[PDB]
């Protein structure tokens, strides 16, 4: 939504552009745009979704 | 100076005038053709028109 993609070599995260914080990648830190098959340079994640752990009560 | 690859660096551009950067990303092919397409018209209008 704000901020960047990077990795620690590791694990993927999102920070914003002007000072390092990484977030866990969720569905509140993304928007979807279809496929993937278009986007030069994309890759595999698991972006974590608040929800499904919630509604699992 | 800190080092973006340049598609991410026009994501940022392209959310600097309201537009959100999935257009960039399902576009890139597009944009890079319409950019070096661009500045070909740039060579041929200077290397003419004096
Ligand atoms: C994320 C991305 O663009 N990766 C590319 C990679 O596929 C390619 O093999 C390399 C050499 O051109 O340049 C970079
Ligand atoms: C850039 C990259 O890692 N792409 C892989 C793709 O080759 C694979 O078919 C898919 C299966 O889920 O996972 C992703
Ligand atoms: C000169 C010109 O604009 N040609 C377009 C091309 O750029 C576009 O990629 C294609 C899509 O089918 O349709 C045609
Ligand atoms: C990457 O970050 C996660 C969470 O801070 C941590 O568990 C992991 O050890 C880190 N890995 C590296 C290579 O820094």
């Amino acid at each position: 939504r704000e901020g960047v993609f990077v990795s620690n070599g590791t694990h993927w995260f999102v920070t914003q552009r002007n000072f390092y914080e990484p977030q866990i990648i969720t569905t509140d830190n993304t928007f979807v745009s279809g496929n993937c098959d278009v986007v030069i340079g994309i890759v595999n994640n698991t972006v974590y979704d608040p929800l499904q752990p919630e509604l699992d009560s | 100076a800190l080092q973006i690859p340049f598609a991410m660096q026009m994501a940022y551009r392209f959310n600097g005038i309201g537009v959100t950067q999935n257009v960039l990303y399902e576009n890139q092919k597009l944009i890079a053709n319409q950019f070096n397409s661009a500045i070909g018209k740039i060579q041929d209008s200077l290397s003419s028109t004096a």
